[PDB]
């Protein structure tokens, strides 16, 4: 169970991070 | 001009009392044929066996039926989904004691139902109007094609469809409860919040806009003269709408902007008769509503009844009790 | 179950269905990122 | 507007963070501890999952007493051993 | 940033794809991060439902849809539908989600960092809407593609193992399809079949030769179709039926695949050949068939005279004739008397079930098959609580049937709910109204009055 | 006249973000006590002493079956007050007796009270005819219907709805194999008005939006409003011919098609609340006399009239004993009413 | 203090993320424990 | 420049503070087993 | 060959990971173009060449 939500702590983050990155780098948005 | 083209400019012609129009051609005559022979059937249709147990249920007035009584009963349980038209029957006689009306009108009536839809669509073409009143009208629409064909399709006859009558609809309803407990389903639950919601939009949006009416009339006559048809400025204050009902809730919770408020409007009923018609339409194939029979348990292992297990019991008697000469076997499987 | 050898990779393999869902509701914080303009 | 500050400047500020992440969490655990410790049992009267029944007793405890509910209740309770 | 908010585009945030009609270059990346999409699910429930699946279990007791698509192709099954071989269904999740990769990196690249629009960049990938003879080219290309799959299929079933097939004699097996039906009265046959029950259409296709020579001649209709369309443009009376651009082409194939979604949900309800009732669980009616032999079974046994027993209607208990006078299970199974299963069929004679076959040549397999098939009834709960409304909890159960059935119902309606939408839109749009009437041209206001 | 009456007046209705006036001083605790009070039963509180149910979260009931249920039928009509004599000021047993049930019905009908003085108040400080208010008289006769007289006509509050989502379901099944509730006229024109509410609210707004002017350059055409624009919006001219083509009668004035869309939701459900009026008594629209005279010297006279009756009394004898536990129903199993298999 | 400091959007996506994780909580409860039928 | 306590402070609070309370007691109800 | 291939996938996950959000964020990205797309050119690569490799070492250790 510890491990299923890991994953998907990591994998749901990564959308929001993409975005966050992009949005202090003045990125293309 | 010659004769076609004069015929297609007269089906078109945006001067026509009532709209005809390319669709309105398959509309009229599917609408008057299904109309007919509805009303001939329930006053005057002999019993029919719709279960196919050599039962027939009387549904029409000089049968034994009253208005809330009676019915255009649906096609014999014998038929299923085959197709019945009056030409497979050997005789009248036989058509009618296999509820032959019953799918010469839903068969009519769902296409030229069908027909209407596109027709508001082809007449707002014509006079220059954007396109989506037919995507509202897809609503009801769509939730007669759930209890007159989807629902008999999933189940496997049109004994299963939906009667035509007022007492013949409780029987639908309640049956249904028995085998989709509808009303722990969440689409039915959608459906219910889209009319509860409607009516209480409706009533909101007639209260709010009758509530600021400008002042153009006397006391000793109607405030329905203080508005002509075709005017162009607006009869109301959305101004003062909005400023009453933004205090009434709080100033963000009120709409300042007609165009979505009356989107709203046209969206919120839609849409929840959109999940209602999906309702029906996918409990036809047997995903029924939420199932917590038993769901509380003690530490023992004692069941305790919740609100679910009552329901439970009512839907029991429902089950044991319809159609109580058509089973033969234990479990009731379509 | 998966070939044995890929087993620990179980928890992973559970939750990847879901991620087609995720890419609608990044849309959704991209616009907000915007500010739905 | 009506003269309170707007929920958006309020949300987006640094203070309101530093009261909130404590609160917040405070509250939850607080609200986590009133079923944990059993607490909530006790303040409502209903029956932990080993107090609907006594061992042998398939009876529900239904009041039927309007004036003695309170007695019967307890006496209920009594049964439980 | 070209066209990405409301006062440049003339589109709100919510209608924000459509800020994409004009630009082909990211419209690309758009449409193949989708397929991305697409193929990215396939593959990763694959590998959830191999995760997740006990071979000596149905696939349908375990909430599969994915693994019983491959063991359909004949892939990592044998007799009955056995699971012989779960790494044919690893291999096609794998693959899929590998390929997924690729698809998202060209979507992705298309949609943030390749050119906007493809025009200026390249005469054969960019587009115009409104030039006829391009969109029906790609059409055309895409006609090809179709057809080439379609023909995978067939080599599937002919060269590369057969396919999975229900009927097969002495028992259900994986089968190579040699004689193929090529006669194109037969093929077409089911296209102008009743819809109508004891008829339904294409949904009646019950044998696999008739799948695999409808395949060979749907691959050559669309890779001839294919070829056509690239050294054609429309022709004049197409050209004045139809509307020509972006919004009404979507709209067209908002209207087809809500068909095609209504198709679909027949197919999985009723059809028992190209969904194997061992990897989908019996149809209604077949469950309904299957309690009635279980019961005629157990009576018999019993000693009961199964063809002389009248039930309380009149009609016979267990026995009766449809309207046309064939042999059928009675009860209310009697409106499924045109179901058909590998089963019962052994049971039916010229007239329909034969009360001597009945008496004499049932055998235990079955019984079993009934039995099993009858207690898989597709009826549950949204909760997948197995069973009647009234079932109490126990058995985990949803048939994926029912699964299948409700999910695609529910798609191909929202996707006829999208073709009025859009087909409406691109109507009003192609005669410039889409935004309103003009005050000062108001339309109806240049109309004689109805009365 | 400076006195604190109409200094307290002031500062009641200022304007705020919520606005308090003196109708606030009823509504807000009174609402708050009902939300509050359900939301505290449904999460933490049993019905076992009242009915024999689980029916909150800590029990294991879900947003569906949980629910505040109503007091035992020993209870009668008791106000059930914390400090009467029944709970005897004891909020352990009071919360056992099912006292959450009167204390929501009753500061749920004083904050009812207070949301439609609110309505009177508020119209009357912004310069507003007071249509809102009024149209607020048709939830209010069905909540007192409903929740107020339909039990106190009944032997005891046990009988009201419970407040609860499979609660209220379950009300509805006992109004239908009781009652036959759907046979009855009242019923009947509440329906007509719910779905022809349902009915306008759609057609309306989705006659509004595809009659538009163009006031904007923008394919999306919310932004080409503006609240203080004198002309309308729309075009009620060609409205009128579509509708008048389409269905052959169309709406021609603003101010009666407004005053409809009032009309006849809130008609429909001062209908149904007559007909629950009714019920308090049992006096139902239960048969047809002359069906049921027929029906029973003629075995082969079938309508789904009867039909609909026979289901009414499975649900009877099969939900009675576990639905009504203070009769103590035992109904052998050679009593049950059942069809042949089921 | 001042206000805009932590950007609206990513205020919405956690207290959004925030309340997909009790729901998902709620809906794990259904299948254990109190109210799982076992 | 804005105050801090006010009705709808209040209004807020009356809301939140509970919620937030029944709803960490709701979420240690699903560790609960019979 | 179970130790060339345990972390061999493992190192497909992680790579696939740093892709996931590189990739985007590079692409919109104003500065660092020229570093970011040999990156992804190189990335891109490996990758391929950590999926032929787990295909190939699947028959090794299945
Ligand atoms: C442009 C469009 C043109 C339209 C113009 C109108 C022309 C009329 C169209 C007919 C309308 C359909 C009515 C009958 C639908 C039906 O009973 O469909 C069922 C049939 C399948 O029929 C079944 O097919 C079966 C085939 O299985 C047989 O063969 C199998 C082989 O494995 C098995 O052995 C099986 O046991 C055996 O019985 C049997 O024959 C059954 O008896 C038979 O009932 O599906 C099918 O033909 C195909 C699926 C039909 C589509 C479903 C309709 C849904 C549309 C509603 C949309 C809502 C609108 C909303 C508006 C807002
Ligand atoms: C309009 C919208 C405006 C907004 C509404 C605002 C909401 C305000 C809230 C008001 C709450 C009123 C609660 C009344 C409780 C009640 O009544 O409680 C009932 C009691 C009577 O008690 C009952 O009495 C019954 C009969 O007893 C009698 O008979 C028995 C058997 O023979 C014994 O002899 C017994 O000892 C003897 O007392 C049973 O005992 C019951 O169990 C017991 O509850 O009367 C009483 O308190 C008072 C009875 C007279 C006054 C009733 C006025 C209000 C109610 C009008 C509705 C009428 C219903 C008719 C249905 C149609
Ligand atoms: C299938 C879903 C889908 C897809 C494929 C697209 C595709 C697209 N949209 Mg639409 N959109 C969608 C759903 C989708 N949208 C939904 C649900 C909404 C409502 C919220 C919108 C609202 C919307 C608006 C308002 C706009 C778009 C626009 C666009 C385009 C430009 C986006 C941009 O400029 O990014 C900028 C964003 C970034 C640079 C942040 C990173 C984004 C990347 C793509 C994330 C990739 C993550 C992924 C995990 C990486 C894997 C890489 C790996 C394979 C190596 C692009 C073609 C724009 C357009 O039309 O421009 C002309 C536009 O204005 N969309
Ligand atoms: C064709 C679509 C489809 C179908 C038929 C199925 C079928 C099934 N799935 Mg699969 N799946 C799908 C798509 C589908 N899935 C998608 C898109 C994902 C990514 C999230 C998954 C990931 C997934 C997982 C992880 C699991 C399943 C599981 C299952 C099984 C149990 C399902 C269940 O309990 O539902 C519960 C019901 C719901 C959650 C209700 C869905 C209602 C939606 C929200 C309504 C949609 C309405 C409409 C589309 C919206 C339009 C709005 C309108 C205004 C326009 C069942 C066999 C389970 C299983 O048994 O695996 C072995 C399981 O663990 N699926
Ligand atoms: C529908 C899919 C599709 C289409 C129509 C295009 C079209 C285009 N691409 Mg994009 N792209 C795609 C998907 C697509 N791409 C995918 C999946 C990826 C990831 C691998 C990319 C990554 C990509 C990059 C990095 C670039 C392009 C570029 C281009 C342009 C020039 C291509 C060229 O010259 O090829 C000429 C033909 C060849 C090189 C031979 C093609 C060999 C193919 C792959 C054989 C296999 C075909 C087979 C039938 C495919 C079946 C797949 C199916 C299972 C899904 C053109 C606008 C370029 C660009 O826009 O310039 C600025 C560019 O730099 N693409
Ligand atoms: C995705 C598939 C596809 C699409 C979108 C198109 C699109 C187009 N085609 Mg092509 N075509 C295709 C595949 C496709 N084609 C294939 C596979 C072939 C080989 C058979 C052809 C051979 C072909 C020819 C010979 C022609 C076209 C033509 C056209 C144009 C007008 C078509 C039309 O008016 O349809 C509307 C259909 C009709 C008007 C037919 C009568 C309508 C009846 C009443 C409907 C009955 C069906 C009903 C729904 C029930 C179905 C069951 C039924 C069989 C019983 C349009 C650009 C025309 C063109 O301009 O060529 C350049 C034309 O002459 N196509
Ligand atoms: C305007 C707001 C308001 C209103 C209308 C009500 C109304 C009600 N409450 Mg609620 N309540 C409120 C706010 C309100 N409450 C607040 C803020 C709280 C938190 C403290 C509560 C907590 C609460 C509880 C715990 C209970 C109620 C209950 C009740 C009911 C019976 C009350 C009663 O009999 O009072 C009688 C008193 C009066 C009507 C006041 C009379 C004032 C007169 C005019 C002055 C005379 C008094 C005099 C000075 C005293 C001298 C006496 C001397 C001879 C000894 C009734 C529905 C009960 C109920 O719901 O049970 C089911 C109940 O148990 N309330
Ligand atoms: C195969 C694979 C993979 C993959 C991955 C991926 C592909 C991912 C992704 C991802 C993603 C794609 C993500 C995402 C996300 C997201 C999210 C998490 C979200 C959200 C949200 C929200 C929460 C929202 C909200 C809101 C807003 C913002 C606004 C308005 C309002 C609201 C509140 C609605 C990996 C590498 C692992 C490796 C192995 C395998
Ligand atoms: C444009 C756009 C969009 C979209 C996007 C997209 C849609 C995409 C995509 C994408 C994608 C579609 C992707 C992907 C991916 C993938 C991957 C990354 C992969 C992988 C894999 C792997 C790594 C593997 C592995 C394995 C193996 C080999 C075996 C067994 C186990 C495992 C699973 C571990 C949005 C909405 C945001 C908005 C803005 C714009
Ligand atoms: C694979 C297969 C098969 C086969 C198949 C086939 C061979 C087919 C087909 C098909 C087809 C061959 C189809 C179709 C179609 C068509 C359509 C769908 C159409 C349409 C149309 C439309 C839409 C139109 C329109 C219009 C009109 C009416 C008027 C004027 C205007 C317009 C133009 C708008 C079989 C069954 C043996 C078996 C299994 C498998
Ligand atoms: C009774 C009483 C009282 C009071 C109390 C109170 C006032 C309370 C409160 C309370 C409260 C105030 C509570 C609460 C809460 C809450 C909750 C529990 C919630 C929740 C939620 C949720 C869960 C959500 C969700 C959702 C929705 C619905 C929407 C959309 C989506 C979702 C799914 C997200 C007193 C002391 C005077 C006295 C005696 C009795
Ligand atoms: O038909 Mn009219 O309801 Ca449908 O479930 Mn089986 O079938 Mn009879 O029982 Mn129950
Ligand atoms: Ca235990
Ligand atoms: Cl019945
Ligand atoms: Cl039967
Ligand atoms: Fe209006
Ligand atoms: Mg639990």
């Amino acid at each position: 169970v510890i491990a299923q939500l890991t994953m998907i702590a990591m994998i749901g983050i990564a959308g929001p991070m993409i975005i966050f990155l992009l949005a202090v780098r003045r990125g293309n948005l | 001009a010659n004769l076609w083209e004069r015929f297609c400019n007269w089906v078109t012609s945006t001067d026509n009392r009532l709209y005809v129009g390319w669709f309105g051609v398959i509309m009229i005559p599917t609408l008057l044929a299904a109309t007919i022979c509805f009303v001939i059937a329930f006053i005057a249709a002999p019993p029919v066996d719709i279960d196919g147990i050599r039962e027939p249920v009387s549904g029409s007035l000089l049968y034994g039926n009253n208005i809330i009584t009676g019915a255009v009963v649906p096609s014999s349980n014998a038929i299923g989904l085959h197709f019945y038209p009056i030409w497979e029957a050997a005789s009248l006689d036989e058509w009618l004691y296999n509820g032959g009306p019953y799918q010469l009108i839903i068969f009519h009536f769902l296409l030229g139902a069908s027909c209407y839809m596109g027709r508001q669509w082809e007449l707002s073409y014509r006079l220059g109007m954007r396109p989506w009143i037919c995507v509202a009208y897809s609503a009801p629409l769509a939730s007669a094609f759930a209890v007159f064909l989807i629902y008999p399709i999933g189940q496997g006859s049109f004994s299963d469809g939906m009667p035509l009558g007022i007492s013949g609809t409780f029987n639908f309803m309640i049956v249904f409860q028995a085998e989709h407990n509808i009303l722990m389903h969440p689409f039915h639950q959608l459906g219910v919040a889209g009319v509860f919601g409607g009516a209480l939009f409706c009533a909101m949006h007639g209260s709010l806009v009758t509530s600021s009416l400008i002042r153009e009339t006397t006391e000793t006559e109607s405030a329905n003269y203080g508005y002509k048809f075709g005017q162009e400025e607006e009869t109301y204050n959305i101004v003062a709408a909005h400023g009453y009902f933004g205090r009434l809730i709080f100033q963000y919770a009120s709409f300042n902007n007609s165009r979505s408020l009356h989107f709203f409007l046209a969206a919120w009923p839609v849409v929840g008769v959109w999940f209602a018609a999906l309702g029906i339409s996918t409990m036809a194939f047997n995903l029924n509503g939420f199932n917590f029979n038993h769901s509380v348990i003690d530490a023992k292992g004692n069941v305790i009844n919740t609100w679910a297990d009552i329901i439970n019991r009512a839907n029991l008697g429902m089950e044991v009790m319809h159609e109580r000469n058509a089973h033969n076997f234990p479990l009731d499987l379509a | 179950k998966l070939p044995e050898a890929y087993a620990i990779f179980d928890p992973l393999v559970d939750v990847l269905p879901v991620i087609p869902v995720l890419f609608l509701a990044l849309a959704f914080v991209w616009q907000a990122a915007v500010g739905f303009r | 507007t009506t003269g309170e500050r707007p929920f958006s400047d309020i949300i987006t500020s640094v203070r309101y963070w530093v009261i909130h992440s404590i609160t917040i969490p405070a509250l939850f655990i607080a609200g986590w501890l009133f079923v944990s410790t059993g607490l909530a049992y006790d303040v409502f009267g209903t029956p932990r999952p080993d107090s609907y029944y006594a061992q042998e007793q398939r009876s529900i405890p239904l009041v039927t007493d309007r004036f003695e509910a309170k007695q019967q209740v307890e006496t209920f309770l009594e049964q439980l051993k | 940033a070209t066209n990405r908010d409301q006062e440049s585009s003339g589109f709100a945030w919510w209608a924000g794809n459509a800020r994409l009609i004009n630009l082909s270059g990211k419209l690309l990346g758009a449409h193949v991060a989708h397929a991305g999409l697409i193929v990215f699910w396939a593959g990763a429930m694959t590998l959830f439902e191999l995760a997740h699946f006990i071979p000596e279990k149905p696939m349908y007791e375990q909430g599969l849809i994915l693994i019983p698509h491959i063991a359909t192709l004949g892939w990592g099954v044998g007799p009955g539908g056995e699971v012989v071989d779960t790494f044919p269904f690893f291999v096609v999740g794998v693959v899929h989600l590998i390929s997924s990769a690729v698809l998202g990196f060209g979507g992705v690249y298309h949609a943030i960092r390749g050119p906007e629009t493809l025009e200026e960049y390249s005469s054969f990938f960019g587009y115009d809407w409104k030039d006829k003879n391009k969109m029906t080219t790609i059409l055309g290309f895409h006609l090809i593609v179709l057809g080439i799959g379609a023909l995978l299929l067939v080599a599937k079933a002919m060269f590369f193992g057969g396919l999975y097939d229900t009927w097969a004699p002495g028992g259900g097996d994986v089968r190579v399809i040699t004689n193929p039906t090529l006669d194109p009265r037969v093929i077409f046959g089911y296209l102008l079949k009743s819809p109508f029950g004891g008829e339904g259409w294409i949904v009646s296709v019950n044998n696999l030769e008739d799948v695999v020579g409808g395949h060979i001649w749907i691959g050559l209709i669309c890779i001839a179709g294919g070829i056509w369309h690239i050294l054609t443009t429309p022709f004049g009376w197409a050209r004045r039926a139809f509307i020509w651009s972006g919004e009404a082409y979507l709209s067209y194939s908002l209207g087809a695949l809500s068909m095609m979604g209504f198709i679909a949900t027949c197919f999985v309800w009723f059809n028992n050949t190209v969904y194997p009732s061992e990897f989908y669980g019996p149809t209604g009616p077949e469950a309904s068939q299957a309690q009635a032999m279980t019961f005629l079974i157990r009576d018999q046994k019993l000693g009961a005279n199964v063809g002389s027993a009248q039930g309380p209607t009149g009609l016979g208990k267990y026995l009766m004739r449809s309207p046309t006078g064939e042999i059928i299970f009675g009860g209310e199974t009697m409106r499924f008397w045109d179901f058909r299963g590998p089963w019962l069929e052994p049971l039916r004679g010229p007239n329909g079930l034969d009360l001597n076959k009945i008496k004499n040549d049932i055998q235990p397999w079955q019984e079993r098959r009934a039995a099993e098939y009858m207690t898989h009834a597709p009826l549950g709960s949204l909760n997948s609580v197995g069973g009647v409304a009234t079932e109490i909890n126990s058995v985990n159960f949803v048939s994926p049937r029912s699964w299948l059935a409700t999910s695609h119902f529910v798609l191909a309606f929202f996707f006829l709910v999208g073709h009025l939408w859009h087909a409406g839109r691109a109507r009003a749009a192609a005669a410039g109204f889409e935004k309103g009437i003009d005050r000062e041209s108001e339309p109806v206001l240049s109309m004689p009055s109805l009365d | 006249e400076r006195g604190w009456f109409d200094i307290l007046d002031d500062w009641l209705k200022r304007d705020r973000f919520v606005f308090v006036g003196w109708s606030g001083i009823l509504l807000f605790p009174c609402a708050y006590l009902a939300l509050g009070g359900w939301l505290t039963g449904t999460t933490f509180v049993t019905s076992w002493y009242t009915h024999g149910l689980a029916s909150s979260y800590l029990e294991g009931c879900n947003f569906l079956t949980v629910a505040v249920s109503t007091p035992a039928n020993s209870m009668g009509h008791s106000l059930l007050l914390l400090w009467g004599p029944e709970a005897q000021g004891d909020f352990t047993r009071w919360c056992q007796l099912g006292g959450l049930w009167t204390f929501i019905a009753l500061h749920g009908a004083f904050g009812l009270i207070g949301f439609m003085l609110r309505q009177f108040e508020i119209a009357r400080l912004v310069g507003v005819r007071p249509y809102n208010a009024i149209a607020f008289s048709a939830p209010i006769a069905v909540f007192v219907s409903v929740f107020l007289i339909y039990p106190l006509g009944q032997s005891s509050w046990f009988f009201a709805p419970s407040f609860g989502v499979a609660a209220i379901f379950r009300f509805l099944l006992f109004f239908q194999g009781f009652h036959n509730w759907t046979l009855n006229p009242f019923h009947m024109m509440g329906v007509a008005g719910v779905l022809g509410g349902a009915l306008l609210c759609a057609i309306h707004g989705a006659t509004v939006e595809n009659t538009l002017f163009q006031d904007g350059e923008g394919a999306s055409t919310f932004r080409a409003f503006n609240p203080t624009q004198a002309e309308e919006t729309y075009s009620m001219v060609t409205a009128n011919r579509f509708w008048s083509q389409i269905f052959g009668i169309a709406f021609s004035n603003k101010r009666w098609l407004h005053f409809f869309m009032l009309f006849v939701p809130v008609t429909g459900l001062w209908m149904s609340a007559i007909g629950v009026v009714g019920l308090a008594l049992n006096l139902r629209s239960y048969d047809f006399i002359s069906q049921e005279i027929r029906a029973a010297e003629d075995p082969e006279f079938e309508t789904f009239y009867t039909k609909n009756l026979l289901l009414n009394e499975g649900i009877r004898a099969w939900m009675a004993p576990q639905d009504q536990p203070h009769e103590n129903f035992v109904f052998p199993e050679e009593v049950l009413p059942r069809g042949n298999a089921l | 203090s001042e206000g805009g400091r932590i950007p609206l959007w990513i205020v919405a996506t956690v207290a959004g993320m925030g309340v997909i994780v009790i729901v998902g909580l709620f809906f794990y409860g259904a299948y254990a424990g109190l109210g799982s039928s076992l | 420049s804005y105050p801090i306590f006010t009705v709808r402070w209040v209004a807020v609070h009356t809301l939140a503070v509970p919620t937030i309370f029944f709803l960490g007691a709701i979420a240690a109800m699903q560790f609960i087993q019979r | 060959m179970t130790i060339l291939f345990q972390l061999a996938l493992a190192a497909l996950v992680i790579l696939s990971f740093v892709m996931v959000i590189g990739v985007p964020v590079a692409y919109a990205s104003p500065q660092d173009w020229d570093r970011s797309k040999q990156l992804i050119f190189l990335g891109s690569g490996l990758w391929i060449a950590l999926v032929l490799v787990v295909g190939v070492l699947n028959f090794f250790v299945v």
